[PDB]
């Protein structure tokens, strides 16, 4: 991977959840990390009226994130991304799996579902 | 209600509930059974004579 590549700006974010007293479950999510990253597309979507993506067999990725690999942390099932841009509205990803670029160990590569996009998503707890 | 104000009842089957993303399916099945009947047919004449030749 080349410098120039990595236009986008993200936090990571880890995910922690109860149990409201009607039963329903609440979600919060918490910003670990900081730092660029570069963001590909590997699959179509389609958005409902408010964007939440709408697909079946949530197993499968859709947009595929590359940053600085680091030894000291430990990516696990409970990840998310988060990203705000200039313009176009905040988004929310979903992490799946995980891939060092190779053994080589320099750059980890995410695998991701994309979930939200409009102006009423939440910001991650700081 | 209706049922008990026209006189038209129907058959329970099962009730299926599934999700996906922003939207909820809740999906009901029913039966109904009612006789059939045929066209309303005219008749061809009407009757009012007799013969009753009576030979040998």
């Amino acid at each position: 991977m080349k410098i120039k590549d990595r236009k986008h700006r993200v936090i990571v974010c880890s995910q922690k959840s109860d149990v409201d007293d009607n039963g329903q479950l609440l979600i919060s999510r918490t910003g670990s990390i900081n730092g660029w990253a570069a963001i590909e597309p590997v699959k179509a979507i389609r958005f409902s009226k408010d964007g939440v993506s709408m697909q079946k067999d949530t197993f499968q990725p859709t947009h595929d994130i590359t940053m600085n690999y680091n030894p000291d942390v430990n990516i696990s099932v409970s990840a998310w991304v988060y990203e705000h841009r200039l313009k176009s509205p905040p988004r929310w990803f979903k992490v799946i799996s995980v891939i060092n670029v190779d053994e080589c160990s320099q750059f980890m590569r995410l695998r991701s579902r994309l979930v939200e996009s409009n102006d009423e998503v939440e910001k991650p707890v700081s | 209600a209706f049922a008990g104000e026209y006189g038209i009842t129907f058959e329970f089957v099962s009730l299926d509930i599934s999700t996906e993303g922003d939207t909820v399916y809740i999906e009901f099945r029913f039966r109904q059974n009612f006789d059939w009947c045929e066209a309303d047919r005219e008749s061809d004449t009407v009757i009012k004579a007799g013969s009753f030749s009576l030979n040998l």
